């Protein structure tokens, strides 16, 4: 029943699995141990998407845990709805790629990738029908950025037919944590234009000021990131796992938000953004909802897109609301932000109201966007890969490990590509 | 027994027979069950037992609809094995559902209509429901139509398209949907009825006056205009136009075959009281400037000729006073080649409405057709929009990888330049 | 008269040179003898306004009343009753050039059964263009042998098929990957081929003929790719210099549409090389900024032989039938529209040893 | 005898396409054999790098190794035991060009004692350009005969010393001027010249002959006159065929360049502007900066055929010339 699975690297991978998960147990009301106690039956409608029943109510979450540090996974076991999983699934390594790309793609990364991709297609082959995959990672860490790629190689060249809509947390532009993220990131991302059909812009520091200022938050914990990612993460798919009026898939906007096959690179986002008693100061309808969700402030990445034109937009609209107000809506902002809009292609936007909305929650939206506005992304990552390429800057550790700087100039060639591309078609 | 059979395919249409035959019921007085505590023998096959099952096949690429009618209170009257499921829909891609997946679907199709055919005594023809932007509705549906035209085509197939709607295209790609299903349609389609859901909102802000109305209550007009469309055949009236001369009477020529619907007593029940619901009034109301079902300029377009399907405590005395005013009307203008199509298909069956329905229950009722040269503006639109995203080949990597040719887009493109010389040249 | 049959054959002379010296895209449409079988089944209607206009009249009964006049102006059109000797005769031209240390890259765009292989492999019937080349580069070696140049042939042998790479050399289940090369950013090259340095021609013939088994082995030989890469290196030890030029032979797969009898992922594949190739070549033709090279395998793999310095040709083979007249006609829309297309402008190979 | 010449008449048109594709402008270098009165003259260490280029080197030790690379390429390259025919195996096509209706550029540069002279007259043993070029004119006049074409040749002589046009044909010494043609805004000519009708080939040598008598040349005696003045010899052609009109109006320019050594070079430095200016396909060419420029304006466009020799001396004590020579060749070949 076109189910989907799920893989996570990086302790960022891991982490917002983690909280993903209990957001979709929260969403069908299953208990941590794995037996099922909530209510509406229709939880158990397309249960089958995500939790595999196991035996008597015990459903197996479909879930491939990889690292090379057992530390992650340890707390899994110790956090709640770790012991959930089927603990065959925990295959990790033992050493570590210590944040070096090379590492987790040809050390301790490549011996895992070939450890674990026999468990997920077993997986596989234990589902009926098959969508995509799930790459929940990100590019902040060499171990999660390596041995994704070595494995996206693998589900690509096996499941080649299937939509990787794997969630990838792009480097901050001011916080540049991993020293060598400008090498990683780029040999990540090489491959993955190569192969994957959909990426995404998350930035810690946007998020960072999205909590503090539109959610009124002072602590921003990384609990509250990997909410946030996993919460707009459901709301990709509630249209495939759940009814609704009009109901759209992983195919649907697979094949709606590229016009182009390497241009396959979107900015997700959600709504409402309320703040902890932020209830009074406004009233909550989805013409207030849909204001605040095309904005700048509810972007996703740095990327502003008063840089950028929306290409294409995917708004799903979890819940229940008017067709004809989104009309109206998308109508008026596409005459505001003709500027900020793609002229050569109209008549974009791919409503797919779902009707159950989220938990506690009686409107809602997951705003998708293929806006030229990552060019200048793409552009920051290529002067950050040159300046630390003038002088080799701490090549040292991955030229050693058997690599070449052949790949890195290749890699940062794709990537003035892809800026050729955004610009290109941002300007005709 | 002028027993005829309708099928259903697409999120649209689906749900549009489910609303349509919840007023067929109504009409006949038979329960979601199929017992009625005669005019179901064309429609609703009274079997040994008192169930009498509707002659609907219900098959979408996507199970959700047919899990959603399944879980509808018309999961008697809709055979489970005529609710024909699948995995993935058909993306929003015409090929997808032409070539790869609706291909192989439409034989399992074929023998539930063939076997419906042959427990039914005389087939009339088929009632397909669907959408042209809709990825099944234009692929599966296309191959579907012109497959029946290949096991029969004798038979009036009444397709009934919902026309895209241009101010906002649920599908960015619905032009080359609409224009692909048309390419494999307009060639086999014997009159194929339309309806833009645009009007139906107009008509739910000018006439039902509905602030919130779902589309369930699209789907309600959509019953009442098909309930009014077949009266004819299931219940006796003064005049019985039935599909074989819908055909006659909308489509004058073999390419010409788009009429838009028109229901004349669309008024809210509060309007109802305004009106006296004067079958003069009611006359003018089903030709009105903006009745017509597609988002059209019915006073700038030449009818070929228009179908009026009167019911209720009618007689065709009134009608033809009431038509004759019509036709000395300047702003009502006919193609010159017959500017006196004014044939009506005067019923003497008062129209019932579900429980609740949004349409007020009227005494009389007349389900206006007018075949006009105003949709060929609606064509060319739909054209042009195609054209340009043809132009810089958008989304056309995603069709041509399942089962489309480039070829045969330009093959598209000219049918339909064609197809509004044709309507032109009806008009002069 | 013999001064008239010099000067003719001095004019026919600068007819090759125009052709290849102005191009830059020599777009050449050869209609095959067509099948006896398949012109009684049904047929259509061709007139040649000159040797390098064809006008496919067709006109029956849709082309009746939907189409008009199909004159469509080329390079050069080939007769049904053409040879391979008449279409090679404009091929060595190109293949001199490539000696002399240019990329020469050929594509045979065609339908099933329009006779591809009949221009390329030659078909076990008579020759084709490759043993001719192939004869034709050895004479021209062992010629600059006796004006004191040295060169070397290397050989790879690539298949693409559904997106993935495949070795016609060894049978053996190995990842290709296509990257440039490390001294230049415009050649690029393909990691773990099966290069082998041919000795001679007899060597060239067996590894040829083995190739052509495997590639009958892997219908799939209509509907795959097949890319030939012949690199000569030419050392002159008195000039210390050395001339690097590339032969590209590409045997592209049936360009039609799905219609009924086609398999999914192996159309798909094909939808990927022509709807990317038409794609490009149409921002080429609109000047656009930016060309994405690096959509498909496929023109990433020839981005040299398309964008670089090299000089490309194409061989629109085309069945003369009123089934296929369609398919066809878009054919040569399609080989018009590159016929109008600009190559980048190639650049002769010199590289002296002093150093 | 119709076909043959029509089967001609079709071959040198597409001749001249070829030499349009080709993009003419090509530039030659031509090497002067040592006399007997330069035996013990300095020489130049000349290594042939094939012949489409060459390069120069000096013999001082302490100076070779202080100007790096001296290598530059050309179309042809001639050396001293060229012969006058080689040279003009390649003028013959440009020729047939201006016979088609293309007007034909013939220059020859260097140095003074380069061999720019004998490079386009020649002497009577081994005579240069101008006498092959007249006598396959003629005989091309000839051969058009047998197909109706009547071909007329108006020979026009001048000199361009110091900006100012003068007449190698008369005595009587006049004001020309440099004017746009009525029936042709491109077209030029100019105006109270001598525009003798050439009946034979004597008729144009013995006008060549008086040419050259009353130029009074000095490039020798005193460096004065001859030497820094621009032989310019015009030969127009206008053929008009019977019952067929369609009339081919071409022109041949073969122009003797001054002296480009160091001290007029305001013609010089503006034709080598103009002719750089045309390799880059620059929008603007300045034609009316100088006389020399103006008057080959019409001579100069697209369609137009331009031909350069760059004579150089093989001398030590023409080395630094020779070295400017090959620069402003190699500014053509890249
Ligand atoms: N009146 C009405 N229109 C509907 C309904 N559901 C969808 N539509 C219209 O259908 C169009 C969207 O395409 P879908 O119907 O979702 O497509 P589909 O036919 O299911 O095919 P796929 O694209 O393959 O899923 C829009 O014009 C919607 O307004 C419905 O219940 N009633
Ligand atoms: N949103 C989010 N980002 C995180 C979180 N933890 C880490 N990150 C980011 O992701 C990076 C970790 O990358 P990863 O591949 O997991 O690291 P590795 O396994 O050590 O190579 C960090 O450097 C942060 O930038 C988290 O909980 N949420
Ligand atoms: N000039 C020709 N003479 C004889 N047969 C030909 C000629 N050209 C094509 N054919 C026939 O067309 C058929 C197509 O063969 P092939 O080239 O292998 O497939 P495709 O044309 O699809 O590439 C062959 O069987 C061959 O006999
Ligand atoms: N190819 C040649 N063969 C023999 N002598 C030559 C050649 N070229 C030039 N000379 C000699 O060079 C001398 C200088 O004449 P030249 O250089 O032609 O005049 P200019 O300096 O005007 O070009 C002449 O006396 C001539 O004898
Ligand atoms: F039939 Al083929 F290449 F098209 F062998
Ligand atoms: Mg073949
Ligand atoms: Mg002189």
């Amino acid at each position: 029943m076109r189910e989907i699975v799920h893989i996570q690297a990086g302790q960022c991978g891991n982490q917002i699995g983690a909280k993903f998960w209990e957001v979709i147990s929260d969403e069908h009301g299953i208990d941590p141990t794995g037996t099922y106690h909530g209510d509406s039956d229709l939880q158990l409608d397309r249960i089958s998407v995500y939790y595999n029943e196991a035996t008597g109510g015990k459903y197996v979450p479909r879930a491939i845990l990889v690292d090379l540090e057992p530390g992650t996974m340890d707390s899994v076991r110790s956090g709640p709805f770790g012991q959930i999983f089927r603990p065959d699934n925990f295959v990790f390594g033992q050493s570590g790629a210590g944040n070096n790309w090379a590492k987790g793609h040809y050390t301790e990364g490549a011996e895992l990738v070939d450890s674990v991709l026999d468990v997920v297609r077993k997986e596989a082959e234990s589902c009926d029908c098959l969508q995509g995959f799930q790459l929940t990672h990100s590019l902040g860490g060499g171990t999660g950025s390596g041995m994704g790629t070595l494995l996206i190689s693998k589900i690509r060249e096996e499941y080649p037919d299937r939509i990787m809509n794997t969630f990838s947390v792009v480097p901050s532009p001011k916080v540049s944590d991993t020293v060598v993220e400008p090498y990683n990131a780029t040999l990540s991302v090489h491959q993955l234009v190569e192969n994957t059909d959909e990426t995404y812009c998350i930035d810690n520091e946007a998020l960072y000021d999205i909590c503090f200022r539109t959610l009124k938050l002072t602590t921003p914990t990384y609990g509250d990131l990997n909410h946030l990612v996993s919460a707009t993460m459901s709301g990709v798919t509630t249209c495939l796992r759940f009814p609704g009026q009009l109901n759209a898939d992983l195919r649907k906007l697979a094949v709606n938000m590229v016009p182009f096959p390497r241009l396959h690179f979107f900015m997700p986002g959600f709504a409402p953004l309320t703040s902890r008693g932020s209830q009074q100061y406004r009233a909550l309808t989805v013409p207030e909802l849909t204001q605040q969700v095309f904005d700048a402030k509810n972007m996703m990445a740095a990327c502003d897109p008063r840089h950028g034109r929306y290409l294409t937009v995917a708004a799903v609209f979890r819940g229940r609301m008017s067709m004809k107000e989104v009309d109206e809506q998308m109508l008026n902002v596409q005459n505001k932000n003709s500027s900020y809009f793609v002229e050569w292609i109209p008549n974009n936007v791919k409503t797919a109201v779902c009707d159950i909305p989220p938990r506690g929650l009686k409107m809602a939206v997951t705003f998708i966007g293929n806006s030229t506005a990552i060019q200048e992304l793409f552009k920051r990552i290529s002067e950050q890969f040159t300046a630390m390429f003038r002088r080799k800057a701490f090549l040292h550790w991955y030229t050693g490990e058997g690599m070449d700087e052949m790949e890195f100039t290749e890699a940062e060639s794709n990537m003035n590509d892809l800026v050729s591309e955004y610009q290109q078609y941002q300007d005709a | 027994m002028r027993e005829c059979i309708s099928i259903h395919v697409g999120q649209a249409g689906v749900q549009i027979g489910n609303a349509c035959w919840e007023l067929y019921c109504l009409e006949h007085g038979i329960q979601p069950d199929g017992q009625m505590p005669d005019s179901f023998n064309t429609f609703f096959s009274e079997t040994g037992a008192g169930k009498h099952v509707p002659r609907a096949v219900f098959v979408d690429l996507e199970p959700t609809v047919i899990d959603e009618v399944r879980t509808g209170t018309y999961r008697q009257l809709f055979h489970p094995e005529q609710l024909i499921t699948g995995k993935e829909d058909a993306a929003n891609n015409y090929a997808r559902g032409h070539y790869t997946i609706g291909k192989e679907i439409i034989d399992l199709v074929l023998d539930r209509i063939r076997k419906l055919a042959d427990q039914c005594t005389g087939l009339q023809g088929f009632l397909v429901f669907h959408s042209f932007g809709g990825g099944t509705g234009s692929g599966f549906t296309s191959l579907l139509m012109e497959r029946l035209s290949v096991d029969y085509g004798k038979k009036s197939k009444l397709e009934f398209s919902i026309y895209p709607a241009p101010q906002v295209s649920t599908a960015v790609v619905e032009p080359y949907n609409s224009i692909l299903t048309t390419h494999t349609t307009l060639e086999h389609s014997d009159c194929a009825f339309m309806v833009d859901n645009e009007a139906i909102y107009d008509i739910c802000r000018r006439n039902l006056d509905i602030e919130r109305p779902t589309y369930t209550n699209l789907n309600r007009l959509i019953s009442q205009i098909v309930s009014s469309i077949t009266a004819s055949l299931r219940f006796d009236g003064a005049l019985n136009v039935d599909l074989t001369e819908f055909q006659t009477n909308l489509v004058p020529y073999p390419r010409i075959h788009f009429p838009l619907a028109t229901y004349a007593p669309v008024i809210s029940a509060e309007k109802a009281y305004h009106e006296q619901l004067s079958v003069a009034e009611i006359t003018n109301a089903c030709f009105e400037p903006a009745n017509q079902m597609v988002k059209c300029d019915p006073r700038h377009g030449k009818y070929m000729a228009c179908c009026l399907l009167y019911r209720g405590d009618v007689v065709p005395k009134d009608v033809n006073a009431a038509i004759a005013t019509i036709k000395t009307k300047r702003s009502i203008q006919f193609v010159d080649w017959c500017p006196t199509g004014f044939k009506v298909g005067i019923n003497y069956q008062p129209p019932t409405v579900v429980p609740g329905g949004d349409l007020a229950k009227v005494q009389r009722a007349v389900c206006m057709l007018s075949n006009t040269t105003a949709i060929a503006e609606a064509w060319a639109r739909l054209d042009h929009k195609f054209d340009l995203m043809y132009a810089k080949r958008a989304f056309v990597h995603w069709y041509v990888g399942e089962g489309m040719e480039e070829g045969e887009f330009s093959e598209a493109r000219e049918d339909m330049a064609a197809l509004e010389k044709d309507y032109e040249e009806v008009g002069v | 008269k013999e001064q008239l049959f010099q000067s003719n054959m001095e004019r026919k002379e600068l007819h090759n040179t125009v052709m290849d010296l102005r191009g830059n895209i020599r777009v050449f449409c050869r209609i095959r003898p067509p099948l006896e079988s398949e012109e009684n089944r049904m047929c259509c209607t061709w007139t040649y306004h000159d040797e390098s206009t064809v006008e496919l009249q067709s006109i029956d009964a849709q082309a009746k009343s939907k189409m008009g006049q199909q004159i469509f102006s080329f390079d050069q059109v080939f007769h049904p009753l053409s040879s391979q000797s008449d279409i090679f005769e404009m091929v060595s031209p190109l293949i001199q050039s490539a000696l002399d240390g240019y990329n020469i890259c050929i594509f045979a765009y065609g339908q099933t059964g329009s006779g591809k292989t009949y221009t390329m492999d030659g078909v076990p019937e008579s020759v084709g263009v490759i043993p001719r080349t192939v004869d034709l580069l050895f004479d021209s070696i062992r010629g600059y042998r006796n004006l004191g140049w040295e060169y070397e042939i290397k050989a790879t042998f690539l298949e693409i098929k559904n997106e993935v790479l495949y070795d016609l050399l060894s049978n053996e289940q190995k990842d290709m990957e296509i990257r440039m090369a490390k001294n230049n950013k415009n050649d690029i090259y393909v990691s773990n081929i099966t290069e082998e340095t041919v000795l001679d021609p007899n060597h060239l013939r067996h590894l040829m003929h083995t190739a052509k088994m495997n590639r009958a082995t892997a219908e799939r030989s209509s509907r795959s790719h097949a890319v030939t890469k012949l690199e000569l290196i030419g050392r002159h030890a008195e000039k210390q210099e050395i001339s690097v030029g590339s032969i590209n032979l590409v045997d592209l797969a049936g360009s039609e549409s799905p219609k009924t009898s086609t398999r999914m992922t192996e159309t798909k594949n094909i939808n990927r090389s022509l709807s990317e190739l038409t794609n490009v070549i149409l921002a080429l033709l609109q000047k656009q900024d930016h060309i994405p090279y690096r959509n498909s395998k496929l023109t990433h793999l020839l981005m040299p032989s398309l964008g670089g310095n090299s000089k490309t040709l194409m061989f629109i083979n085309v069945s003369p039938f009123q089934d296929c007249f369609q398919e066809s006609v878009k054919s040569l829309r399609f080989a018009a529209s590159v016929n109008s297309c600009k190559m980048t402008k190639a650049k002769r190979n010199r590289y002296l040893n002093n150093s």
